């Protein structure tokens, strides 16, 4: 038995982008995925409504451009044997700072910490804990990057192991990378 | 080269 968890964010619809890539939408079939963890910056209810069609359980934290000011700034969600922390990440300066993310890991008391904002995918183990940034699922521009690849993450959780899949749109084709993490 | 991965959402070439 497994849990599938979709991890995505920084869509920036409607200001920076118009929609998810068509090839991504074709992959996200309703009913398949159990949980959605969204780093924020949807930035409107239209994208929230779309996420609700995909899974029964949708968790979203507040980004710096979200129009829904009621989203929580951070969240901790338990899926199977894993506690997962979620924050958008504009609060961390310098952006993506490893020492700050590791402090948040300890303070949230989580096995996996998910953050966004940078629009650059990351998935790595650091001091026996796992860190994910799904990137921007629409490939939305930012101020500090010259190339943003549309990206999202799927976690496949099985007992004390998670297999993290990253999906990227490169050219017009979907390509993937796979990273395994086991709790210590 | 021709490396591909199975995933729960389908089978795809490797990014790198």
């Amino acid at each position: 038995d497994r849990m599938l968890v979709l991890v995505l964010g920084d869509l920036h619809i409607p200001h920076r982008c118009n929609s998810l890539p068509a090839k991504f939408k074709k992959l996200l079939v309703p009913g398949k995925i159990q949980h959605i963890l969204c780093t924020g910056n949807l930035c409107t209810k239209e994208s929230y409504d779309y996420l609700k069609t995909l899974a029964g359980d949708v968790h979203i934290v507040r980004g710096d451009f979200d129009e829904n000011l009621n989203y929580p700034e951070q969240k901790v969600v338990t899926v199977g044997q894993f506690k997962i922390g979620l924050i958008h990440g504009h609060q961390v300066i310098p952006w993506g700072d490893m020492a700050s993310l590791a402090l948040l890991q300890r303070q949230f008391d989580v096995d996996i910490l998910i953050s966004g904002h940078t629009h650059k995918f990351e998935a790595f183990e650091h001091e026996n804990k796992f860190y994910i940034n799904p990137g921007s699922a629409t490939g939305a521009y930012n101020a500090l990057e010259t190339n943003i690849i549309p990206s999202f993450v799927l976690m496949d959780i099985q007992a004390s192991t998670v297999v993290t899949y990253v999906y990227q749109l490169i050219g017009d084709d979907v390509k993937v990378e796979r990273i395994e993490y086991k709790k210590p | 080269x021709t490396t591909i991965y199975w995933t729960p959402l389908g089978t795809f070439p490797r990014i790198r």
